């Protein structure tokens, strides 16, 4: 398919791709405090949170 | 057949003297039966303050009056029986008197012009006439909505600066000017440091040369009873202007941010940005087609009459930004596509429209040397700016070294988190707010 | 593009023209196109005889299907008669659509 | 006419950094836009909360 | 032998692919406008005289 | 140097070509086209043809020339008069060639698609309203209106009941009968003369000769009166006078500049016009006044033109008119004929400066004479023109049936009989 070819469509994607882990990573630390994710609390020792 | 390399080597070169006023003398010759020599001057309403802000303008009322030796018509006579032609203007910063005649004319030509900026009468009852001339011609300038509105946004742009204040000054000034006050702007300003005798068209530099030293010699080439004008800068302030007339059929809007002076190498890469916004008209056969996108969607849903890009320069400052014509209902959506053009260039510009854009400003470049009227003016205005006349050859080596990344860079430091100033004629209800069109200068996603 | 079956998958042609069946409402091929964007620019683009020629076949052939019923036998539409009135007109708007998203990319 | 239009004395509401009306305000505009700025920024901390 | 532009006064209209549209040679002729009041009055299809056909570049 | 190359096709083209070594260059093609061809039928095809320049031709669809144009910084424009019409482009000395080629495509392969055409005519009503802002312009074509009966009376823009109704046919029939190779001359600056000609010989397979002949033109004595809400008076009041390319066209051109043709200094008091001054001795209101000059292949006009206010108009015609008659029972100093000739001398070399001028010039000598002559010709020519024959082209506008346009508040205008 030609639906979505050229070399446009990854030149514009070639300058997100460093704020597209706002994409993903946004989701990795979106999911902190709204989850209480148990074992990727110690990703730091920062956070004792919870008593 | 030569290259366009070729043939920029194969332009004749200027040629510059200087007299021992201090006086300069340049000129450019190419084979040709007519020719254009003028007088280009450092004066204007920035060097005037709010006592005489109508002197420089009504100085230029009576320059073809008479002078001492060609007292009334006499100077129309001799002008008008050999076919040549007298004309002049006046900016915020410069002056300048202009001839076009024959080339064998010329030392006719070189004498009465410098008997028009040394000797000019001013007698008193050519004055009281002159006010009334130029009290009509006041009331005529403000039909023409193009021209309130560009003196709106050098009011609020430059607002407590000698800047900010017009060429013509305001009513006041022009019913009390006196004869006194005319001669203190002339010896104070018509100095020979400050001027500039350029020529163009069938003239040898030689010729011109000898004529200076016979008829300008005379001029005070000191600095005696000194008046060097210690140079304030001016500062740019955002803010707005709006004034609300229901009564008139379209709206006027202007905008535009801070830009660079005449010398800044900023200057080239900024209107290679501009050429990609580019301009439109509703009387333009290509619409809906054009490659500039404000230009296609304005003709595809009929959202405006016209609209233009600048770049206004000074000598060390300047206004950057666009003017647009549209009706009632069409303010809104105007300033959101226009706005977010400026924020596709400061991100995400690409390297086939820098390319179209270098070949417009490479076009418009050689298009306005065509004649030996706007090759003259080029020749005497760039000695008041540069200091020297760049020739064409460095245009395009400049020109050759932008590219996508370079225009990003320029974008960013000139239009991004910066305060815009504004100014507006009616109907302009729907202009949106301040505090809208500032959030509209930074991005969300980016 | 076989000779050899040049009349056999004509067959096959013909047979699933009658086991479809918008030519027992009165209908033509180019009647029951899905309307995207590029079939509406195409609509646009039609002489006046042969716009008020369409519109009138579908308003007959909507008020067949709200009363269940079909037209006689007589006047069914032929095969060897459908006319493809929209196939010039499409082509060209696609064409158009094409060298735009060629200029885009280059 | 509309050249007797200039702007009014803006003077008692500047910031402290604007009032001389002959500095071109090079450094002293990015110097300057920070004031109620990071009040913005270090709201959105306490909004934590 | 030449124009109707060289013996000036029968007019000429333009259209262009990227400038605007232009009337004439000396139908503004001028000194009607330095006797006082010649107005040129607002527009409903408004246009850009300069029209950018006299830009420095 | 090398002045200009001049070359007769055997199918009746012109090519002229001047080698620059300048960084632009300039194409232009000139056809006998123009109002002047068309008939009661076929009003504003003309008019609507000039406007559909970028349509969709056989070779280069309405997109591709828009963007291919645009991507080299280049131009396309059309002008027109009620004679000729004329094809320009322009770009950068590297880009020529295929420029050429669009221009090739719009004048000799046009197809004119029922849609396109359609979305075209609100156009029209658009450029027709933009140059009626000016009033000298609808005064102009009331003139020709009034002078002629046919064949130069056709306006250049489209009439009111028309717009909506030009059709594709009608577009088709004018170009295959007015586009032919023997009305046509093709103009080069930039470019040297062997490339002009194999570009030439791609548009001859079609039009290869003479299309149609237009009528003569047959003079009306006529007046036409619009009374408006403007504020000042606009008149016009002629007589039949010479074609171009004769001896006495120079003696009418000389007696423009006698009279007064424009001024030279800024905001000047137009000391050497000799109507100016005569208008200004009784008259100290604002005004202006001038001498027309319209001259063309078969007939031409010549006379005056007022811009007055309302209750000083008869005024000022009276005025105008008296100082002719003056100059046609002999008072001519040869002081003022020899000042007149020395404006007519430097107004001449001053319009051919620019490209623009300069091959606009090329192009009206191809088409009404076909040959080119040196601008050193031209000056003897001016300087050939005796005291005696500036009267006698005085006493032939004295004497001639006058034609008549005025608009504005007409309450003290004088009708053309009185």
């Amino acid at each position: 398919l030609s639906r979505f070819l050229g070399p446009r469509y990854r030149e514009l994607a070639r300058n997100w791709i460093p704020t597209a882990s706002m994409w993903g990573a946004v989701g990795a630390v979106g999911l902190v405090w709204a989850t209480d994710w148990r074992l990727i609390l110690d990703w730091v020792p920062y956070i004792n949170g919870k008593f | 057949t030569a290259t366009y390399a070729q043939a920029l080597q194969s332009v004749p070169e200027t040629q510059v003297s200087q007299l021992d006023n201090g006086l300069r003398v340049a000129s450019e010759q190419s084979s040709q039966p007519t020719c254009t020599v003028g007088v280009w001057i450092d004066a204007g309403s920035r060097y005037e303050n709010e006592k005489n802000n109508g002197a420089g303008y009504f100085v230029e009322h009576l320059a073809f009056k008479g002078t001492k030796n060609r007292p009334g018509s006499a100077l129309e006579k001799e002008v008008e029986s050999m076919g040549a032609h007298l004309n002049a203007y006046s900016t915020r910063e410069h002056t300048a008197y202009y001839i076009k005649a024959l080339s064998k004319d010329l030392p006719k030509a070189v004498e009465l012009l410098a008997d028009i900026v040394q000797n000019c009468s001013l007698e008193d009852s050519q004055i009281e006439k002159e006010r009334d001339v130029i009290l009509q011609e006041l009331q005529e300038n403000d039909s023409s909505m193009r021209d309130v509105v560009f003196d709106y946004l050098h009011a609020t742009a430059f607002q407590g600066t000698p800047l900010a204040q017009s060429v013509e000054g305001p009513s006041e000034n022009v019913r009390k000017l006196s004869r006194a006050d005319l001669t203190e702007y002339v010896s104070q300003h018509y100095k020979a440091p400050r001027m500039v005798l350029a020529a163009a068209g069938g003239v040898e530099h030689r010729q011109l040369l000898d004529l200076a030293q016979k008829h300008f010699s005379s001029l005070s080439g000191t600095y005696v009873e000194d008046a060097v004008p210690a140079f304030t800068p001016c500062r740019f302030t955002g803010s707005e202007i709006r004034h609300r007339d229901d009564a008139l059929p379209l709206a006027h809007v202007a905008i535009a941010v801070e830009g660079p002076g005449w010398a800044n190498p900023d200057n080239v890469p900024l209107q290679v940005a501009n050429a990609i916004i580019g301009h439109y008209d509703s009387t333009y056969g290509g619409g809906t087609h054009m490659s500039s996108t404000l230009a296609s969607v304005a003709a595809t849903r009929k959202l405006c009459q016209s609209f233009q890009t600048f770049n206004i320069c000074y000598a060390e400052t300047g206004l950057l930004g666009a003017h647009f014509v549209c009706d009632n209902m069409s303010i809104d959506d105007m300033m959101f596509f226009l706005q977010g053009q400026w924020m596709r260039l400061c991100t995400s510009a690409t390297e086939s429209e820098v390319v179209r854009g270098k070949n417009i400003l490479r076009n418009a470049l050689v298009s306005h040397l065509d004649g030996t009227t706007p090759v003259c003016e080029d020749i005497g205005r760039s000695l008041l700016t540069y200091g020297r006349r760049i020739p064409l050859a460095e245009w395009e080596s400049r020109i050759a070294e932008v590219d996508a990344s370079v225009v990003r860079e320029v974008c960013s430091k000139y239009f991004y988190d910066q305060c815009p100033a504004v100014a507006g004629l009616g109907p302009i209800e729907q202009l949106p707010d301040y505090n809208r069109i500032r959030s509209g200068m930074f991005w969300l996603r980016f | 593009a076989v000779a050899a079956s040049s009349k056999w998958l004509e067959g096959i042609r013909k047979w699933y023209y009658n086991a479809a069946g918008f030519n027992k409402l009165g209908l033509m091929r180019d009647d029951t196109i899905y309307e995207d964007d590029d079939v509406k620019e195409a609509i646009r683009r039609l002489p006046e005889n042969l716009y008020n020629d369409r519109v009138f076949r579908i308003k007959r052939a909507l008020d067949l299907t709200m009363r269940q019923q079909i037209l006689p036998k007589e006047q069914w539409t032929k095969y060897e008669e459908d006319k493809f009135y929209l196939e010039p007109y499409l082509k060209e708007v696609i064409r158009e659509r094409k060298e735009r998203e060629e200029w885009a990319k280059k | 006419s509309h050249t007797d239009i200039r702007v009014p004395d803006f003077s008692d509401y500047r910031r402290a950094e604007v009032l001389d009306s002959t500095k071109s305000s090079k450094e002293s505009s990015d110097a300057r836009k920070g004031f109620s700025y990071l009040i913005t920024a270090t709201t959105t901390v306490g909004v934590a909360y | 032998m030449l124009s109707v532009a060289s013996r000036s006064g029968p007019f000429a209209p333009v259209l262009s692919a990227t400038s605007r549209g232009v009337a004439g040679a000396l139908r503004p002729l001028v000194q009607a406008a330095l006797p006082a009041t010649s107005e040129s009055p607002v527009l409903d299809a408004k246009r850009s005289f300069l029209c950018r056909e006299s830009l420095s570049g | 140097p090398q002045d200009l190359e001049f070359t007769r096709l055997p199918n009746g083209l012109v090519i002229a070509s001047l080698e620059n070594y300048a960084p632009a260059s300039r194409i232009g093609l000139f056809i006998k086209a123009g109002s002047r061809y068309e008939d009661s039928n076929n009003l504003g095809t003309s008019h609507l043809l000039r406007l559909a320049s970028s349509l969709t031709t056989k070779g280069a669809s309405s997109f591709k020339i828009t963007r291919g144009i645009e991507a080299v910084g280049g131009k396309l424009s059309v002008t027109s008069t009620r004679e000729s019409m004329a094809y320009t482009v322009e770009c950068l000395r590297d880009d020529i060639e295929i420029l050429m080629e669009f221009l090739l495509n719009v004048t000799a392969a046009p197809e004119f698609r029922r849609w396109e055409v359609a979305a075209l005519q609100s156009q029209l009503r658009i450029d027709k309203a933009v140059a009626f802002q000016n009033p000298q312009a609808q005064v102009l074509e009331n003139l020709h209106a009034a002078a002629y009966r046919n064949a130069l009376a056709n306006s250049l823009y489209c009439p009111d009941y028309r717009i909506g109704k030009v059709t594709p046919d009608q577009l088709h029939y004018y170009v295959q009968n007015h586009f032919t190779s023997a009305r046509m001359a093709l103009i080069g600056l930039g470019v040297s003369h062997p490339v002009l000609k194999q570009v030439a010989e791609r548009f001859l397979n079609m039009r290869g000769g003479l299309g149609l002949s237009g009528a003569k033109a047959k003079y009306r004595g006529g007046e036409i009166r619009d009374q408006n809400g403007d504020s000042l008076v606009h008149a016009a009041l002629v007589a039949e006078s010479a074609a171009t390319g004769s001896a006495e066209a120079n003696a009418f051109s000389v007696l423009q500049h006698v009279l007064g043709a424009g001024p030279h200094v800024k905001r000047g008091s137009n000391a050497t016009s000799s109507l100016y001054q005569a208008v200004a001795k009784g008259v100290h209101q604002p005004f202006d006044v001038s001498a027309f000059n319209a001259s063309y292949s078969d007939s031409g006009l010549f006379g005056i033109y007022t811009i007055s206010q309302a209750a000083s108009a008869g005024d000022v015609i009276k005025s105008a008119y008296d100082q002719v008659k003056a100059i046609a029972q002999g008072n001519l100093s040869n002081t003022d004929v020899q000042a007149a000739k020395n404006k007519l001398k430097a107004g001449y070399l001053m319009s051919v400066e620019s490209s623009e001028g300069f091959l606009d010039e090329v192009g009206s000598q191809a088409l009404v004479a076909g040959s080119y002559m040196q601008p050193s010709t031209v000056l003897q020519q001016i300087d050939s023109v005796a005291d005696a024959d500036v009267i006698n082209a005085a006493k032939k506008f004295v004497s001639g049936r006058k034609s008549m346009a005025a608009s504005g508040n007409l309450g003290h205008t004088p009708f053309v009989d009185e």
